């Protein structure tokens, strides 16, 4: 007693729906369905989502609302030995904001350049173009498309950089976009969930408005059904594939936000007797549904290119920034009223990353605010200093070799770090803290205990599900490379430190305050294995 | 505290008819947090209807729940003799938890005159110094009845202990025990005692007296 | 299957203290939460206190708050209610119930245990025979009676011929007057049944250790 609270449920839901729904719902999910043989991929997707994904999503939102405090204090009051988990989780989201915000900037950059008629990326006639330029996507690497050379040779200017060691000059139009992004995030998270809850009303809802338009505009185009085939046409042969179950497991986990401390932070502002089990199920469904819907949006346009524009589906069907910043814009340029589709598309991409970035920063702020009252009393100054650190370091990704810096963090930062973090989150709650003890916490909140189905997934399924993704991730590991460029072995090591920077906090904090308390284990051990009972 | 009020307090119904009892709360209660309990005479309460609608295991389909907010109701489509009991509505919405005042359901039947019996003070009692007269009114309907005690010519209004049996599941009638306690010394000063009960069945009272003779 | 048994409870002087226990069986005890619900002699159901499945979250009514302590033994599956500074208003039959899912209400109830808080001293009942006035004779059937007067506290066990006659028997509920209970029972047997055979009224009052049978003669 006591803590600040939400402005009412729709704010919380939109914040969670906002954080959960990002570009991964767009440039990733639809691709996996295509690669994994269509609606058949939904089987391993739905299964991995039900047993592994939701229970983890449910779990964080539960004890997030129950303990009513940030990730650091929450795990400190839960399993003081594992408090380091809260530290790891927070600084993981700290690393992500160094890069992930760049995607929003790129979206704003394309938004500014899309004001004009005759969109710049529709022609090889321009000044930044190579003789190897093509009108649209192809096979051979040496020859790129028009929309591809615009992104690389104009916006990113990645051609100037020979690698990560050379970042080249700082691009200020790009630095301007990054600053604009950090400004929006500041006047959002400025006063906290008071303003934050209201802003997500736009950022969360807007993407669905544009999705509906592009969904209609896409299906109104020739060959749109051909794209839907490449999208949802079932191959159940992939069901027996190991990589398919891995991709479904991986996507389901990363699509939802568990382990980032974001859900934990957002839920901590909930009313104690609020029903999380309803919110968790609702939010989860809306997330996957959005990906499914967006899938039709992409492949409707993708199939359109294969039909009218005469390009192989294998070439135009892709994932990540390449899809949204290159492939899709290329199709929009061909359509009538090009400028309109381009403007709303790029605005959607920005609003898709914004509410996702809000939760990320909030996870840091809330976790720290509860831990340290000094930055709890001073808010506006803290977030100003935080985003200042982001912008300065973020200038590294605004350079000419910025993508090389971006791609380094993308792979290493949160990739292998959070899997082990959430694995300890699952083990701590289900075993150290115990399931029967956790189930009782939920009963006191929502009125009823979790079904034994949820108990089993937390204690057994989740841990195996996590190691399953982690084990195969390590076995299928390869040195970091982008395009024809291979990262130096020192660059790889620099990313493992970042990946280890978080994870190491868990055993570190476990050892640190293990030597702080008196007595002898088990006595010292049992003190840290006991929750906060007063 | 959330006060649940139930009406009617007592309810008489003929088997086969349709009965409805309501529930009203001081504060609005969640539709899933309102439950109904059936407690038969001399027995523990039993879960009957939960979440305002869903019945329990063993509960016939004749029972149906309804209502929301501050107003709820329990309805029996066709009442049966085994449905006679006290029903309690209760809310889990918030602490402290509260039970409704309850609605006692009784079976209505044909009117029947009481079978009255008068007994003199037992000799075992007189030796103790006290003398108490007892009068039994058995098997009548409806429940309400009025006993009047008279020694000799005049009525005695004090020293009377009345007791009523709950409605049985057999003939669905009631019964009353009226005991007039006196001191033996003051008992032996009067040679006549009369016990008469005026019921609804008769315009004139059923009367039986006895003499010390 | 599931069964709950309330134990302990009885006469206690005002300001005194007592502990009630509920023996749970037929289900996993640690899984379900328990609650104490008491019903006054006026038949008003009042929720007393609730304990969690692990005995962590506890809730009391404002009435018994601070004077009552509800405990839990998950090893032997025993529920406990610790009372102190008992008042007269606390007199009722206490029930054991679960109590787990708020939306499902209370699954099962115990048989209940009675608690009486009074300054009144325990006294044995005086059983008196009821012999019909002599006489109008008969008649299709004749009614007899047994008067149990001046006892405390409840309950009392009254039967006829050692529970042989359940027919034509009316046992009236006790009525408390000046810290004393008075009870009576009437039995109706055919004119040829009595006094041709033996009609006996046997009363049992455990509190005073009083076990008394009786014979009814028309003397
Ligand atoms: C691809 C898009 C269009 C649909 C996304 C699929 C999910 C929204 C659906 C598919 C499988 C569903 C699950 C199927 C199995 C159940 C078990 C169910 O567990 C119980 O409820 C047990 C008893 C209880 O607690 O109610 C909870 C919901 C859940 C996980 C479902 C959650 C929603 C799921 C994931
Ligand atoms: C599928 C495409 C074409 C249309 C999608 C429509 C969007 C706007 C729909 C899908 C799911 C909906 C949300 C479902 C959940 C809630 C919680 C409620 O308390 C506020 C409204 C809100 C937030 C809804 C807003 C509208 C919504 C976001
Ligand atoms: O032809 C349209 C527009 O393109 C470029 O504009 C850039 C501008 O130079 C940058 O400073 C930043 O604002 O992004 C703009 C995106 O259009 C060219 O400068 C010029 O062709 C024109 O302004
Ligand atoms: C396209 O029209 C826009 C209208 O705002 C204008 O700014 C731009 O200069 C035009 N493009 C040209 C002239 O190449
Ligand atoms: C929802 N998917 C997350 C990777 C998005 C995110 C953004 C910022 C911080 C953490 C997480
Ligand atoms: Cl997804
Ligand atoms: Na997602
Ligand atoms: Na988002």
């Amino acid at each position: 007693d006591e803590r600040e609270t939400w402005s009412g449920k729709v704010d919380f839901l939109l914040s969670v729906i906002g954080f959960a729904v990002d570009l991964a719902n767009v440039w990733r999910f639809p691709y996996l369905c295509y690669k994994n043989g269509g609606g058949a991929f939904l089987v391993p997707y739905g299964i991995m989502l039900a047993v592994g994904g939701i229970p983890l999503f449910y779990m964080e939102l539960a004890l997030g609302q129950h303990n009513r405090k940030g990730a650091i204090t929450c795990w400190g009051r839960l399993v003081p030995l594992f408090k380091g988990i809260g530290y790891a989780v927070v600084l993981i989201a700290f690393y992500v904001d160094f890069y992930y915000n760049v995607i929003i900037a790129w979206s704003l950059r394309f938004f500014f350049a899309s004001f004009t008629n005759s969109l710049p990326w529709t022609s090889c006639n321009n000044i930044w173009n190579t003789p190897n330029c093509r009108p649209f996507e192809g096979h051979v690497e040496g020859f790129q498309s028009a929309a591809s050379e615009y992104f690389n040779r104009y916006i990113l200017e990645l051609n100037r950089s020979e690698g990560i060691h050379d970042l080249g000059a700082i691009k200020w139009d790009m630095a301007l976009c990054l600053l604009i992004v950090y400004l929006i995030c500041y006047f959002s998270l400025w006063k906290g969930i008071s303003t934050s809850g209201k802003v997500v009303w736009f950022t969360a809802l807007f993407p669905y408005a544009v999705l509906l338009i592009l969904l209609i505009r896409g299906l109104t185009l020739p060959g749109s059904f051909l794209g839907i085939q490449y999208y949802l046409t079932p191959n159940f042969s992939a069901i027996y594939k190991a990589e398919v179950w891995v991709d479904a497991a991986t996507q389901v986990f990363f699509s939802l936000g568990p382990g980032f401390g974001v859900l934990l932070a957002y839920a901590s502002y909930n009313k104690y007797h609020n029903n999380v089990y309803k919110d968790a199920l609702l939010t989860s469904f809306i997330n996957s549904a959005t990906s499914f819907i967006a899938g039709f949006v992409i492949f409707s346009v993708l199939g359109y290119m294969a039909h009218t524009l005469g390009v192989r589906i294998e070439d135009v069907a892709t994932e990540g920034p390449g899809l949204v910043f290159v492939v899709y814009p290329a199709a929009i340029a061909t359509m009538p009223a090009s400028t309109f589709w381009a403007l709303i598309f790029f605005m959607m991409l920005a609003t898709l990353g914004l509410d996702s970035s809000f939760g990320g920063s909030e996870a840091i702020i809330t976790a720290l605010s509860d831990e340290f009252p000094k930055i709890k009393r001073n808010r506006e100054l803290f977030v100003a200093g935080l985003f200042s650190l982001y912008f300065v370091v973020g200038l590294a990704s605004c350079t000419q070799g910025g993508f090389y810096f971006f791609h380094l963090l993308d792979r290493y930062a949160a990739g292998y770090s959070i899997l082990v973090a959430v694995f300890f989150e699952a083990i701590a709650v289900s075993w150290i803290y115990g399931t029967n003890r956790f189930s009782e916490d939920i009963r006191d909140m929502i009125g009823f205990p979790p079904g034994r189905y949820w108990q089993v997934c937390w204690r057994f399924v989740a841990p195996i599900f996590l190691l399953f993704i982690t084990v195969y991730g390590l076995i299928g590991y390869e040195p970091l490379t982008y395009a024809d460029y291979v990262y130096p072995s020192w660059a790889n090591a620099l990313g493992w430190c970042i990946a280890g920077s978080s994870v190491v906090m868990i055993p570190a904090v476990a050892i640190f305050k293990l030597l702080s308390t008196p007595g002898s284990l088990r006595q010292r051990f049992t003190i840290l294995t006991t929750p906060w009972r007063d | 505290e959330n006060v649940l009020t139930q009406s009617p307090a007592i309810m008489s119904t003929s088997p086969g008819e349709k009965v409805t009892m309501t529930c009203r709360a001081s504060s609005s209660v969640g539709s899933s947090y309102l439950h109904w309990y059936q407690q038969k005479s001399g027995a523990s309460p039993k879960l009957w209807i939960y979440s305002t609608s869903n019945l329990a295991s063993g509960v016939p389909a004749r029972f149906s729940g309804s209502g929301s907010g501050t107003s709820y109701s329990l309805t029996i489509s066709s009442v049966e003799a085994e449905d006679a009991a006290t029903y309690y509505c209760q809310q889990f919405s918030g602490y402290p938890l509260t039970f409704g005042s309850g609605t006692k359901l009784e079976m209505k039947r044909a009117d029947a005159a009481p079978t009255v019996s008068i007994f003199p003070p037992s000799s075992e009692q007189l030796t103790s110094g006290g003398a108490s007269v007892v009068c039994f009114l058995n098997n009548f309907y409806p429940k309400d009845i009025n006993v009047k005690w008279k020694i000799d010519g005049s009525e005695r209004q004090n020293g009377v202990l009345n007791s009523w049996t709950d409605q049985d599941s057999k003939d669905s009638t009631y019964s009353m025990s009226s005991t007039l306690t006196l001191t033996k010394d003051e008992y032996e000063r009067h040679n006549s005692y009369t016990c008469e009960a005026t019921h609804k069945t008769s315009t004139s009272p059923i009367v039986k007296s006895f003499n010390r003779n | 299957e599931v069964q709950l048994v309330e134990s302990g409870g009885g006469l206690v002087k005002p300001g005194g203290s007592l502990k009630l226990s509920c023996a749970a069986s037929g289900f996993t005890f640690s899984s379900y939460a328990m609650s104490w619900v008491r019903q006054s002699p006026e038949k008003r159901l009042e929720w007393v206190a609730e304990i969690s499945s692990g005995g962590r979250y506890i809730y009391y009514s404002d009435t018994v708050t601070g004077r009552f302590t509800i405990s839990r033994d998950n090893a032997r599956n025993i529920l406990h209610l610790e009372m102190s500074s008992l008042r007269s208003e606390d007199t009722a039959m206490y029930y054991c119930a679960r109590g787990e899912v708020r939306q499902r209400g209370f699954d099962y109830w115990g048989q209940g245990t009675t608690l009486t808080v009074s300054s009144a001293k325990t006294t044995a009942p005086s059983v008196y025979p009821l012999a019909p006035v002599c006489g109008d004779t008969t008649g299709s059937s004749v009614t007899l009676g047994c008067l149990v007067k001046g006892y405390f506290p409840e309950p009392v066990t009254l039967t006829w011929n050692s529970g042989s006659l359940s027919s034509g028997v009316h046992t009236f509920p006790a009525v408390l007057q000046s810290d004393l209970y008075t009870l009576s029972s009437s039995v109706t047997v055919t004119s040829s049944t009595w006094p041709s055979q033996s009609i006996t009224c046997n009363v049992a009052h455990p509190a005073s250790s009083t076990k008394v049978d009786k014979k009814i003669e028309p003397r």
